[PDB]
Formats: structure tokens, C-alpha cells, sequence
């Protein structure tokens, strides 16, 4: 167990992300009991997680971790319960995790963060109904947008365009953003007003295709220019909380749900694989960079599961 | 000082957090009782069987702190009115669970949002909880002045923000509240936590809300401007609303994070304290009226009952009623006896209902001011007060005053009067039966005799108020008609109400009454132009009286005598609230009725819809003769 690393990892695993060199990032929250906090973990040995003794680094955050993402190769950007967005920067030895900035700009829990294509900016989404654009270098809010009418569920930067991102909210709107326009947002999809949208993944190749999951367990594939629902499937029995495309040439889609199961689908949304290895909510999926058939899930059951995918 | 709390949606350690906010100056704290992000499953496995604990422990605070310092918040994910069946069911179960936990803890209040139009299921579940077990807890419905949809930045290229004004649309928020509390049958446990936005809505809204049961006002830090010294303050218009809310006596809740890093948090609060101790101080009236806000007092029997010594004592302190009577007697004397006659002419004055003597003394002071000569009779039917009078007569007044212990309608006067003086008036002028009394007494006034007072007029205005509608509802008793409480007028210091139209005259009486055949019965139709959307809950009653010439008394708000606490307004409720729309006319009809034994009012609303005729036959209320 490394220096400045907590002895105990809070039960509720919120996020799991592989760096390009193969190491695994973990976010966790204490969602019950006396202390309602959170922590950040680095695992250069992916198979060792979630074991606190066999990690490379680790740190306590003041409050819970609602979302996180890698920033480049050493930065870790965090959406906190405290309303703060924070940046933690990895040690040069990569054995300490150190706070870089912690700005209290939202008025309620920050629920979602995404890093923009350039890696110099980021966008956050909150229950305070706002969406915010950050200069990571200068540690400030550049823009604050109140487009929505209910809490913001998810925000996802386009793979390649530094001013384009998707967002979705409990006001039933999926907004396509482009900050070059005087009126930055545009209402999309949901061709007939449907069930609330709960998760978003851009296509990693066709920068104009995305998928969205809804509260009723349906994953749908959208074309931006066509604006008709190209295909959809009832993949889950409950809310779809995350969608993650594989690094593959022909990319597979990992779908995760509050029904506690993981699914994997081809480009036409057909079921290829399904794991009920979890016994509580599945919260993140991350595809191995080193082995494109390995996939890692975390849940509130505190299980870190590694899947093999055809 | 102001009583205030911190809204928080993040609490890592309950003990530390409570301490920080305590130090900053807050009186209480609004916080989740379960972790806001901790979605629970109740039906399908395996998540149904998530090992506990479900939340943190009651042991973390003393019972006393739970009861006094904490307000619970419902979990933001609880959506009883979702379109998805599974979400509805889980939200029901979770809602029950969180409410049961607050009741278990003994929390004094618990916040739930109204943040959309449909809250039918939320209301149903809350109503079910209210009618299960025994607890006193308040429920604060968090509702905004301006709906979130109507506050959004105009930044969606293909969904513009429709800039053309909707008179109705901008009141959608009040209709959310109104539907909700209607489904819940006006439960006295369901109050409003009103959220103020950066852009205040149009004025028209704010007026109504102030008739509603507002227990708290929520101020987000983001609505605060920042001054010369970099401190948080509020716009002139936000100050107005704050001052209204203070007059109402709500609790203030600061929500959101610190948007002025250069200062401590308590700076927001310091500003509220600032505005508070910067109100105009209590005027003479408001000092005496201070404990009486919206307190209903049931009808008095002026003839059949006798006033208590302490009742006379409190009213004898009126700073204006007596000096106004002194002046009226002063003017009348001068006019009745010219200068050359100032010693040949001794005027006969009769105080009819002399109580413990203040109008006898006022009479004497009026003569020793006009330099004229008077003989006084003091008539009083309350034999207990007659005790005070007769001791006054022996120790002080001497033979100038003749105390008579009887009813003025019964007394055989030894001689006729130049002037009869009386103060027999109720809040609705004639509801202590001043007419009947002076009618029966007038036979002993001289043919050119003056009556002080000379006349009085009653006034009515329609009003809106859930708080008062509930107060009345709560006056149901065993062993009488279950709706009798709605069929009688109450004297009340109306406070949490909205006046829907300007007062209009109702009944008028003149004294003496040289009507060939005297008839005190009355029927009057009133038409009240209303210019907001609202709910009619009853009619405020007021009066005005001419004592003599320009010397008057009034509780009509427009012409209210200064400092005169002696009469509060009266309230005539209606059995059923009636919806009124902007532009509509309220038509009410009042009758004064009587027989040889008693006098009563009956009333009915006939536009925009009819009510039941109230109090037919005097079945629920009469005043005995
Ligand atoms: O309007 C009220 N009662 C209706 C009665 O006709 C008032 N008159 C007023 C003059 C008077 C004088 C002597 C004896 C009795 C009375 C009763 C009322 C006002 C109030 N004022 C508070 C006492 O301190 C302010 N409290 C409770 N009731
Ligand atoms: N019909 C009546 N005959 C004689 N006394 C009456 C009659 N009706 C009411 N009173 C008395 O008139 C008084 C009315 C009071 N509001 C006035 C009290 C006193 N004059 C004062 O102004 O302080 C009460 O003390 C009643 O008991």
C-alpha cells in the first residue's frame, strides 16, 4: 500500500478507464455509512484491482466521485458531489496523486464530465441544470450554458471537433452543440418524443454518428444529418447508464444497465455477448488497449470484472 | 433577526458540516437523509438485495438536533410521476422510505420539489403518508416563481424561446402548487418553499403567492449582485420582495455555492440581517396587534353575555377612540348652546353602555373644554361593570353623574336627552346590534336630540387565503353541523391573505331613525371586478362611522384611523373555494335578517358561479336580542 494512499476503498465503484499504456484508472464513492466521500486509484496491474494493497497510487477526495475522465496521460478530471470540478495530476514517479485545481462553480452535484478533442478544454454537466466549458490550462470557466430545463444527465465531446459535443437531460432533450454558432445548441433525434435519454456515445470513426440509451432500456443509433432513428433495440430491462465502443476497426458497442447486466452489440445493434457477473448496478466499461478482446466492468457490488469478447 | 438555513446537496461528514454552517450563522440545515446518488431497487434481483446500511445512522446526532436543526430533502432521482412503470414503483417505495426515515428521526420539516405540471402520484403518496402513523412534521414544497423551462437561455437555434407574453403561462408555477395542495385536500402540513430566481417574474404573480402558506423562501447565491466593496447584495426589486416576505415572517434558505470567493460565506446572511434590521419599526397599531395574526375569534354575544374586567381594561387603552369621542361631544356642545347661554343652559347627556366609565370621563372633559354645563346619565346592563361605575361615582364624579344599572331598551328615563352617546359597534359595524339597542332607547331622546354616533356603514371585500380557509376548516366541532364553522363570521387580524377587490359599502344605519315604520333588515348586492387569477375563500368586513360631522372612526384600510387597535376586520368564509379568472366579476349577496329573539347575516356568491346560501335561518350563528 503506497504513500498518501487510503487503507480502504469505498464500496461503490463509479468509473473505470484504461490509459493507452494499459494501466487502469478507478473512481469510487462512499454512498452509504458515516462518511460520504470518494477516492481515486491507479492500477498498473489491472488484474490486481480492486485490492488496495496492490495498487500503484491512490488518494482521498473530499466528496464522492460522480464522474471522471483521463486528461492526456497523467491528468485526472473529476465531477464531484460538492459541485466542484477538480483536476488531479499524477506523480512523475506515478506513485502519488496530487490536486491541481478544485473549482466550486456548479450549484449542485456535478454529474458528468468529458474531455474535448484538443485535450486543453472540457465540458461538465450538473443537476444545477447548467453545462460549462473549461480552460484546463487556465483553470477557469470560459462559457456557462443554461440550455436545459432539468438536471443534465450526460455530456460527450466529439472525437475530433473541439467545439462540438452532445448533451442530454431529464427535460427529454438531446442537444447537439457547436460553440461556433451564436445560438450554440440544437435539439435532435427523439424523432417522436420518447423516454428520457440517459447515456451517449459518439462513433469513434464516423464523427457524425452517435448512440443514445434511454431510461426504458433501449439503445438507439442516430445519424446527425438524417435526424431519423436509424435503428434501435430493447437491450435492457432497466435504465441504460453507459455506452462504450471498442477500439476495434469494426467497433463493437458495450452497453451497461441498472438491471445489473452488461451487453455487447455489433454495428447493427444485435446481441453478441451478455454478462450477468454483477449483482449490483454496472457503472462503467473500459476496453483493454493492449488486448482488444478484453473488457473491464465495475459495479456497486465492488466487483472489477474482466470479460472475453468474440 | 432573520431565521435562516443552508440548503446543501452534499454532506461528507454530518458532524463537521453541521458545525461549519453553525459557525457561519445559520439556524438550520437542509440536507439529504439518503445519499442523493444512491438509487435503490425494491423489486427485481439482484440489486433488490444490496447489502446495507441503506444510509447513515441516527446516532450521529442527538435527538434534540434532529428535531431542531435538520430539514430533510427527498432524493432527486425519486420520480413518482415518471412515464416508466418500473421507475414509478421504485420511486413510490423510495419516497415512502425516505419520508418514514424523517418521521423516524423526528425532523421538523422535509422538502419535496414541484418541478413539473403532473404531480398526481407524488401527491397521492404524500397524502397516504400523512394519513399513516402519528407525527407533526411539515412538508415544504419547493416551487419556483419562474418555471425552469421559462428561465432557460435563448440558445437553442431550432427551439426559440417564444418571446410573446402569456398572462396565464407565466402563472403556471402557482397552478402546480394549487393542483397539488387540492389533491392533498389542503392538509395543514403542506406548506410552500418558494424559490426566487434571478429574473423576478412579472409583478402580478407575487401578489397572490402572498395569500398562500409560505413557510420558506429559497435564495440561490447566483441571484446576488456584487457591490462597490465586492460584497453580495440584491437588486432594488429583490429587496422589495424580501421586505414583503419579512412582513410575512417566513424562513430564508441560502442555496448554491459561494460566488464571491473573496469573502466568507456568512456574508450573504449578513446582508439579510442588514435588510431585516432596516425595516420600518412596529407602528402603534402593530405593537398591539403583534400576537394576533390570522387568529380566528368566534362571534361575541354582546347582549346575552357580559364582558370581563380585563376586556374593558385592554380596550380602554385605545389611543384614538376616546379622544375622537371627546372631540365629537366637544363640537356638539358648542353647536347646541351659544355663548350667551353658556350658564343658563345645562345639556342632558346619556352614555348608553357606559362600561367602566371612559366615555363618561370623556364627556366631562368635553364640557370642561367647550366651557358648557352638562348633566350625565351612565346606563350599563353589565352589573359587574356597574360596580366599577358606582365606585367611580361615589369617589369622584359626585351627583353630576347618575349611574343606571339596566338595559337601555328597558330603562324608563326620568327626563329626555339632548345627546345620547354610545359605542356599541362590531367589526362589521352593526353586528353587535347597535341599531336594535339605540332604536329601543330613542324614545327618550329629545325631538332635536343628537346621537353620537350619527351613522355607520359596513364594507366588504373578497379575499383569497388558503391559510385562513384552513383555519376555518379546523374549527369543526363534535356535536354540531360538520360545516357550521363556515357559516359564521370571525373577528381576525387578517395577515396571510390577498385582497381581490377594493372594499364596497354594504349596510348603513342612521341614528336617530325617524323612519315611519322602522326596519333594520337589509339585502344588498355587490359586484367586485377582479383582475387576477385566484381562488375566493371569503370576504373581509370593515366599517366606518360618523360620530359627529367630520369626526370619524374607521377600520376600512383606505381610511383607517391611526393607532386604533380596538377593532380587527371580520371574516365571512364560504364552504367551498371558488375559482376566479382574470377579468371576471365576483357577485356576492348579503342579507341582514331578524326576528324578535335574534339577528343574523345570510350570504351567497352568485358570480362567477353560485355558492350555497350560507347560514339560512340563522342555523349556525345568530346574535341574541
Ligand atoms: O375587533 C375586536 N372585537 C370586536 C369588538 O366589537 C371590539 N370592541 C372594541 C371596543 C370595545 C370597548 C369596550 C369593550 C369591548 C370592546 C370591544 C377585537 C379586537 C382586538 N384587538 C386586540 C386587542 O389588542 C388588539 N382583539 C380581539 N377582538
Ligand atoms: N342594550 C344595552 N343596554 C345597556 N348597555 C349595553 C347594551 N348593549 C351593550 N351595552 C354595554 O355597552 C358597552 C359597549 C362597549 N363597547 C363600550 C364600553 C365603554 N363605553 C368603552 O368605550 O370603553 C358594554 O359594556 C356593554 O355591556
Amino acid at each position: 500500500l503506497p504513500p498518501n494512499a487510503p487503507a480502504c476503498m469505498e464500496r461503490q465503484l463509479e468509473a473505470a478507464r484504461y490509459r493507452s499504456d494499459g494501466a487502469l484508472l478507478l473512481g469510487a464513492s462512499s454512498l452509504s455509512g458515516r462518511c460520504w466521500a470518494g477516492s481515486l486509484w491507479l492500477f498498473k496491474d489491472p488484474c490486481a484491482a480492486p485490492n488496495e494493497g496492490f495498487c500503484s497510487a491512490g488518494v482521498q477526495t473530499e466528496a464522492g466521485v460522480a464522474d471522471l475522465t483521463w486528461v492526456g496521460e497523467r491528468g485526472i478530471l473529476v465531477a464531484s458531489d460538492s459541485g466542484a470540478v477538480e483536476l488531479w495530476e499524477l506523480d512523475e514517479n506515478e506513485t502519488l496523486i496530487v490536486s491541481k485545481f478544485c473549482k466550486y462553480e456548479h450549484d449542485d452535484i456535478v454529474s458528468t464530465v468529458s474531455v474535448l478533442s484538443s485535450g486543453t478544454q472540457a465540458v461538465s454537466g450538473s443537476k444545477d441544470i447548467c453545462i460549462k466549458v473549461w480552460d484546463l490550462a487556465q483553470q477557469v470557466v470560459l462559457s456557462s450554458y443554461r440550455a436545459h430545463a432539468a438536471q443534465v444527465t450526460c455530456v460527450a465531446a466529439s472525437p475530433h471537433k473541439d467545439s462540438v459535443f452532445l448533451s442530454c437531460s431529464e427535460d427529454n432533450r438531446i442537444l447537439l452543440w457547436d460553440t461556433r454558432c451564436p445560438k450554440p445548441a440544437s435539439q435532435i433525434g427523439c424523432s417522436a418524443p420518447g423516454y428520457l435519454p440517459t447515456s451517449l456515445a459518439w462513433h469513434p470513426q464516423q464523427s457524425e454518428v452517435f448512440v443514445f440509451g434511454d431510461e426504458n432500456g433501449t439503445v438507439s443509433l442516430v445519424d446527425t444529418k438524417s435526424t431519423s432513428c436509424v435503428l434501435s433495440s430493447a437491450v435492457h430491462s432497466q435504465c441504460v447508464t453507459g455506452l462504450v465502443f471498442s477500439p476495434h476497426s469494426v467497433p463493437f458497442l458495450a452497453s451497461l444497465s441498472e438491471d445489473c447486466s452488461l451487453a455487447v452489440l455489433d454495428s447493427s445493434l444485435s446481441e453478441l455477448f451478455r454478462s450477468q457477473a454483477h449483482r449490483d448496478f454496472v457503472r462503467d466499461a473500459t476496453w483493454s488497449p493492449l488486448n482488444h478482446s478484453l473488457l473491464t466492468t465495475v459495479g456497486w457490488d465492488h466487483q472489477v470484472v474482466h470479460h472475453v469478447v468474440p | 433577526r432573520v431565521s435562516s438555513g443552508r440548503d446543501l446537496n452534499c454532506v461528507p461528514e454530518i458532524a463537521d458540516t453541521l458545525g461549519a454552517v453553525a459557525k457561519q450563522g445559520f439556524d438550520f440545515l437542509c440536507m439529504p437523509v439518503f445519499h442523493p446518488r444512491f438509487k435503490r431497487e425494491f423489486i427485481q434481483e439482484p440489486a433488490k438485495n444490496r447489502p446495507g446500511p441503506q444510509t447513515r445512522s441516527d446516532l450521529l446526532l442527538s435527538g434534540r438536533d434532529w428535531n431542531t436543526l435538520i430539514v430533510g430533502k427527498l432524493s432527486p432521482w425519486i420520480r413518482p410521476d415518471s412515464k416508466v412503470e418500473k421507475i414509478r414503483r421504485n420511486s413510490e417505495a423510495a419516497m415512502l422510505q425516505e419520508l418514514n426515515f424523517g418521521a423516524y428521526l423526528g425532523l421538523p420539516a422535509f422538502l419535496l420539489p414541484l418541478n413539473q405540471e403532473d404531480n398526481t402520484n407524488l401527491a397521492r403518496v404524500l397524502t397516504n403518508h400523512i394519513h399513516t402513523g402519528h407525527h407533526s412534521s411539515m412538508f415544504w414544497m419547493r416551487v419556483p416563481l419562474v418555471a425552469p423551462e421559462d428561465l432557460r437561455d435563448d440558445i437553442i437555434e431550432n427551439a426559440p424561446t417564444t418571446h410573446t407574453e402569456e398572462y396565464s403561462g407565466e402563472e403556471k408555477t402557482w397552478m402546480w402548487w394549487h393542483n397539488f395542495r387540492t389533491l392533498c385536500d389542503y392538509s395543514k402540513r403542506i406548506a410552500v418553499a418558494l424559490e426566487i430566481g434571478a429574473d423576478l417574474p412579472s409583478n402580478h404573480v407575487i401578489d397572490r403567492w402572498l395569500g398562500e402558506p409560505i413557510k420558506a423562501a429559497i435564495l440561490p447565491t447566483s441571484i446576488f449582485l456584487t457591490n462597490k466593496k465586492g460584497f453580495p447584495v440584491l437588486s432594488k426589486m429583490h429587496q422589495r420582495l424580501i421586505f414583503r416576505l419579512l412582513k410575512l415572517e417566513v424562513q430564508f434558505i441560502i442555496t448554491g455555492t459561494n460566488h464571491h470567493s473573496e469573502k466568507e460565506f456568512c456574508s450573504y446572511l449578513q446582508y439579510l440581517e442588514y435588510l431585516s434590521q432596516n425595516r420600518p419599526p412596529p407602528n402603534a397599531y402593530e405593537l398591539f396587534a403583534k400576537g394576533y395574526e390570522d387568529y380566528l375569534q368566534s362571534p361575541l354575544q354582546p347582549l346575552m353575555d357580559n364582558l370581563e374586567s380585563q376586556t374593558y381594561e385592554v380596550f380602554e387603552k385605545d389611543p384614538i377612540k376616546y379622544s375622537q369621542y371627546q372631540q365629537a361631544i366637544y363640537k356638539c356642545l358648542l353647536d347646541r348652546v351659544p355663548e350667551e347661554e353658556k350658564d343658563t343652559n345645562v345639556q342632558v347627556l346619556m352614555v348608553l353602555g357606559a362600561g367602566r366609565g371612559p366615555l363618561v370621563n370623556a364627556s366631562l372633559r368635553a364640557a370642561k373644554q367647550a366651557d358648557r354645563r352638562i348633566k350625565l346619565y351612565a346606563v350599563e346592563k353589565n352589573p359587574n361593570a356597574v360596580v366599577t361605575l358606582e365606585n367611580w361615582q361615589f369617589e369622584e364624579w359626585g351627583s353630576q353623574v347618575t349611574v343606571v344599572s339596566s338595559d337601555m331598551r328597558e330603562w324608563v328615563a326620568p327626563e329626555k336627552a339632548d345627546i345620547i352617546v354610545s359605542e356599541l359597534l362590531g367589526s362589521f359595524a352593526d353586528n353587535e346590534l347597535s341599531p336594535e339597542c339605540l332604536d329601543g332607547a330613542q324614545h327618550f331622546l329629545k325631538d332635536d336630540g343628537v346621537s353620537i354616533p350619527g351613522e355607520y356603514t359596513s364594507f366588504l371585500a373578497p379575499i383569497s387565503s388558503s391559510k385562513l380557509y384552513n383555519e376555518v376548516r379546523a374549527c369543526r366541532e363534535k356535536d354540531r353541523d360538520p360545516e357550521a364553522q363556515f357559516e359564521m363570521p370571525y373577528v381576525v387580524r387578517l395577515h396571510n391573505f390577498h385582497q381581490l377587490s377594493a372594499p364596497q359599502p354594504c349596510f348603513t344605519f342612521s341614528h336617530p331613525n325617524r323612519d315611519p315604520m322602522i326596519d333594520n333588515n337589509r339585502y344588498c348586492t355587490l359586484e367586485f371586478p377582479v383582475e387576477v387569477n385566484t381562488v375566493l375563500h371569503g370576504f373581509a368586513g370593515y366599517f366606518e362611522t360618523v360620530l359627529y360631522q367630520d369626526i370619524t372612526l374607521s377600520i376600512r384600510p383606505e381610511t383607517h384611523s391611526p393607532g386604533m387597535f380596538s377593532w380587527f376586520p371580520i371574516l365571512f368564509p364560504i364552504k367551498q373555494p371558488i375559482t376566479v379568472r382574470e377579468g371576471q366579476t365576483i357577485c356576492v349577496r348579503f342579507w341582514r335578517c331578524s326576528n324578535s329573539k335574534k339577528v343574523w347575516y345570510e350570504w351567497a356568491v352568485t358570480a362567477p358561479v353560485c355558492s350555497a346560501i350560507h347560514n339560512p335561518t340563522g342555523r349556525s350563528y345568530t346574535i341574541g336580542l
